[PDB]
RNA sequence: UGGCCCUCGAGUGCAAAGGCAGAAGGGAGCUUGACUGCAAGACCCACCCGUCGAGCAGGGACGAAAGUCGGCCUUAGUGA
RNA sequence: UUCUGGUGUCCUAGGCGUAGAGGAACCACACCAAUCCAUCCCGAACUUGGUGGUUAAACUCUACUGCGGUGACGAUACUGUAGGGGAGGUCCUGCGGAAAAAUAGCUCGACGCCAGG
C-alpha cells in the first residue's frame, strides 16, 4: 500500500506522456487489466480492486497488483497557500500511463475473469479494459 | 604483485614520467641481469636521439661472473653515452632513472655521465 | 584558541638603508611558542623570527 | 517553518569552445573539480581551472 | 637445521609424488608469522615492553607492534592504538623455529588431538595458522598469569589442500 | 637491535635418533628432546 | 594474523556536488613558499566586490638532477 | 629482415578464460653472501656481490567470441517549425532532425623508434 523508507518526504508533480513502448506485454497471470487512459491511482483504489477480484474469485487464481504506488501526493489545510510544509503523510499515487498493465490474474476461468476484471474495472477512475496472455 | 618485479619497476618507471615529468631530451636507463641499456630520447619526435648498451663495451671488456650490472661496468656505459653526446651536441639531458632507485649502480652511471660535461 | 601571534626578525635600527623592523603575523599557536625562519627580511635571507 | 532557500547561484561554464581562438593566459575551463584534464599548453590553476599558455586552438579529446 | 635434507632428500618424493615437468614448481615452506593479540597494550605499557622481550626472544627478531586498522568505540580503540604485536619472520629462521615448534611443541603441550589437516587448511593457497601454547620452555614460564592470543600462520607455493599439509608430515607435524 | 646467535648451544638429542641426528644452537641449552606421541 | 573476487563500494577534519586510485587515499625524510617587489592576459561583470594567472628579480626549502613550492582536492569559514 | 626488450604516440581500447609455442641470444625467476645501503621484523621488498640451474611462474608470439568491450541499419519514441482535437490530464497530422534499448554483427588493435644474432 505504501513504501516503507521514505527517501525524500516530499515530492513535486509531474505529468503523463502517453505510452509508446514498454506495453508491459504480460508477464504473470493470463487475463489482465491494461489501463488506456493516462492518470494517477492511489493506493486505496488499489485496495478497492483487489478486494473486488479476491472476494469475488474466491474460489482459485492468483491476483498480481501489477503495480506498486511509490510516489506522494500532499494536501494543504485551509491557511491562504503559504507555505507547502507537511502533507506527505497523506496519500500515495502510482502514475499510470497509457498502455500499461494494472492487474494480472491466473488460475480462473474464462468468463470468471472476465466478472472479476470488470467489476474491478468499476472500483477504478480510468477506462480499461482485459486482455488475455496472448 | 604477481610479476613483483615487473609491475613494481614497470610502473614505478611510469610514476617517474608522471609527475617527474621528462619531455625534452631524456635519458633512461634499463638494468637487467645480464646488461645495461641507455637511451637519449625525445619526446616530440619520439625517436631514440643517442643510445647506448653493455652491448658495445663489452665489445671490448666486461665480465659475466659479476651481476652484469656492476659499478664499474656502469661506470663505462655512462662513459660511452657520454663520449657519444659530447660530440652530438647534446648540452642539458633529462636524467631519469627508470625506475630503479637513484642510489647504488645507477649512480654511476648519472656520475660517469656527469664527469664528461652533461649538464646535468 | 587560534590567536593570532606576529614575528619580528632582528631589528637592529641604524643609519643604513630604510632599516626598519620586519614584522610578520601568523595564526594557530595553542602550543608553546613557535619561531620560523621566515625570511626576506630588510637585509635579504633570514632565520628565527621569533615571537 | 520553511527552513529552505539558501541556494548560491555560481556560475561555471565552459570558456572557450573547441576551434575557438585561445589568448595566452585566457581561461579554457572554469570547473568544480577536474571534469576536463590539461592537455599541452594548458596550466591547471589553483582551483582546477585549465588556461591557455599560447595562442591557438582549444581540442578537447 | 631442517633445511639441507628438506632440499635433498624430501624433494624428489613430492617430485615423483605429483609427476611435474619442473621441480621449480614444488612447494616450499615460504614464510611464517607469529603474532600475540593482547587485550590492552596501551595501558600495559609493560605488557608492550612484555611484547618485546618474550615475542623477541622466542623467535628470531624483534616483533612489530600492530596499530588499529579501524577503531571500535566502547573499548579504548583509536586508530593506532597498538593492540597485537607481531614478528614477520622469515629466510631460514624460520626454519629454525618451525625446528623448536617441531621440537618444544609438539613434545610440552597438554592436549593432543594434533594437527587435523581439513581445519586450518583452507583457503586459495596455505594459511596455516595455530592457537594456544604459547609459552615454551626456555622462557621462564612463572611470569604471566594471564592469557593472551597469538597466531603462527604459514604460506606455500602450491595450492593444493594437503601438500603443505603433507609438507608438514614430511616434517615433524602428523596427528 | 635483540641479536640471538642461533648456532652454537643447542640440545635436541632424541631417545630414538636417526630421525633426529640433527641438533642446533641458540640461547636454550638441555639437549634432550621428549619423544612425545610415538 | 596469513590466502581469492574488486566498480576509483575506502577515504579525502567538518555539508553536498564535481573530482582523485602514475593518486588529491596512507606513511615516511628533511623543511617553512602559510616569502618580498610584482605581473601580460583572462573569467565574472550596474557599481563595490571577487577568481585564476604564464613570466621576471631578490633570497631560500626540498631534490643527485629535471623540476615543484608566494598555503591548504575545489566551491562556504566572512563583512565597505 | 624477420626475431629479441627499449622506449614512446594516435585509439574502436584490447583485456581476463581455454589452448598451445619460446631457450643458441634476449627476458625472468631458483641459487649465493654480504661495505655502500635496506628493511618501523624480516635481503620479503630495495641493495651491492657472486652461481650462473629451469622457462615451471612471468613476460612474448598464434589461435580462439565461453565471458568482457563494442555496436549497427531499419523502425519507433521525442523534438524544431506550420497547424489541429480534447470540457481537461493530453492527443494528431504536414515539411526538417532523429535516438536510447535490443538483436544481428565487429574486434584478442595500427603504426614508429633505436641496440642486437
Amino acid at each position: 500500500l505504501s513504501p516503507k523508507r521514505t527517501r525524500f518526504r516530499k515530492q513535486h508533480r509531474g505529468r503523463m506522456k502517453g505510452i509508446s513502448y514498454r506495453g508491459n506485454r504480460i508477464c504473470f497471470g493470463r487475463y489482465a487489466l491494461q489501463a488506456l487512459e493516462p492518470a494517477w491511482i492511489t493506493s486505496r483504489q488499489i485496495e478497492a480492486g483487489r478486494r473486488a477480484m479476491t472476494r469475488n474469485a474466491r474460489r482459485g487464481g492468483k491476483i498480481w497488483v501489477r503495480i506498486f504506488p511509490d510516489k506522494p501526493v500532499t494536501v494543504r489545510p485551509a491557511e491562504t497557500r503559504m507555505g507547502s510544509g507537511k502533507g506527505s503523510p497523506e496519500y500515495w499515487v502510482a502514475v499510470v500511463k497509457p498502455g500499461r498493465i494494472l492487474y494480472e490474474i491466473s488460475g480462473v476461468a474464462e468468463n470468471i475473469a472476465r466478472r472479476a476484471v470488470a467489476i474491478a474495472a468499476s472500483k477504478m477512475p480510468i477506462r480499461t479494459q482485459f486482455i488475455i496472455s496472448g | 604483485h604477481t610479476r613483483r618485479e615487473d609491475r613494481t619497476a614497470r610502473h614505478v618507471r611510469i610514476r617517474k614520467k608522471v609527475e617527474g615529468t621528462p619531455e625534452r631530451p631524456r635519458l633512461c636507463v634499463f638494468r637487467s641481469n645480464k646488461h645495461l641499456y641507455v637511451q637519449v630520447i625525445d619526446d616530440t619526435k619520439m625517436h631514440t636521439l643517442a643510445a647506448a648498451s653493455t652491448m658495445q663495451k663489452a665489445i671490448s671488456e666486461n665480465i659475466d661472473y659479476s651481476a652484469g650490472p656492476t659499478v664499474e661496468v656502469a661506470q663505462k656505459i655512462g662513459e660511452m653515452i657520454a663520449k657519444s653526446c659530447l660530440e652530438k651536441g647534446i648540452t642539458k639531458v633529462a636524467f631519469d632513472r627508470g625506475g630503479y632507485p637513484y642510489h647504488g649502480r645507477v649512480k654511476a652511471l648519472a656520475d660517469a655521465a656527469r664527469e664528461h660535461g652533461l649538464v646535468f | 584558541v587560534k590567536v593570532i601571534l606576529e614575528c619580528t626578525g632582528c631589528v637592529r635600527k641604524s643609519v643604513n638603508k630604510g632599516s626598519r623592523g620586519v614584522s610578520r603575523y601568523i595564526t594557530q599557536k595553542n602550543r608553546h611558542n613557535t619561531p620560523s625562519r621566515l625570511e626576506l627580511r630588510k637585509f635579504c635571507p633570514y632565520c628565527y623570527k621569533h615571537t | 517553518t520553511k527552513n529552505g532557500r539558501d541556494s548560491k547561484g555560481q556560475r561555471l561554464g565552459v570558456k572557450i569552445y573547441g576551434d575557438q581562438v585561445a589568448k595566452p593566459g585566457a581561461i579554457i575551463i572554469r570547473q568544480r573539480g577536474t571534469k576536463f584534464h590539461p592537455g599541452k599548453n594548458v596550466g591547471i590553476g589553483k582551483d582546477h581551472t585549465i588556461f591557455a599558455l599560447i595562442d591557438g586552438l582549444v581540442k578537447f579529446e | 637445521r631442517l633445511k639441507t635434507n628438506y632440499i635433498e632428500k624430501m624433494v624428489p618424493l613430492l617430485k615423483e609424488e605429483f609427476s611435474y615437468s619442473n621441480i621449480l614448481e614444488v612447494p616450499k615452506v615460504v614464510k611464517i608469522v607469529v603474532n600475540c593479540g593482547i587485550g590492552d597494550a596501551s595501558q600495559n605499557a609493560k605488557g608492550l615492553d612484555a611484547a618485546i622481550n618474550e615475542l623477541a626472544l622466542i623467535t628470531g627478531q624483534r616483533p612489530v607492534k600492530t596499530k588499529a586498522k579501524t577503531s571500535i568505540a566502547g573499548f579504548k580503540v583509536r586508530e593506532g592504538m597498538t593492540l597485537g604485536i607481531a614478528v614477520t619472520l622469515r629466510g631460514n629462521l624460520m626454519y629454525s623455529f618451525l625446528d623448536r615448534l617441531i621440537n618444544l611443541a609438539l613434545p610440552r603441550t597438554r592436549d593432543f588431538q594434533g594437527v587435523n589437516p581439513n581445519s586450518f587448511d583452507g583457503h586459495g593457497n596455505y594459511s596455516v595458522g595455530f592457537r594456544e601454547q604459547s609459552v615454551f620452555p626456555e622462557i621462564k614460564p612463572e611470569i604471566v598469569g594471564k592469557a593472551r592470543g597469538m597466531d603462527v600462520c604459514i604460506t606455500t607455493t602450491a595450492k593444493t589442500d594437503k601438500e603443505a599439509y603433507k609438507l608438514l608430515s614430511l616434517m615433524g607435524m602428523p596427528f | 637491535k635483540s641479536d640471538i646467535h642461533p648456532e652454537f648451544r643447542e640440545d635436541a638429542k632424541v631417545y630414538c635418533n636417526g630421525e633426529l641426528v640433527m641438533t642446533t644452537g641458540g640461547t636454550q641449552k638441555d639437549y634432550t628432546v621428549e619423544v612425545w606421541s610415538g
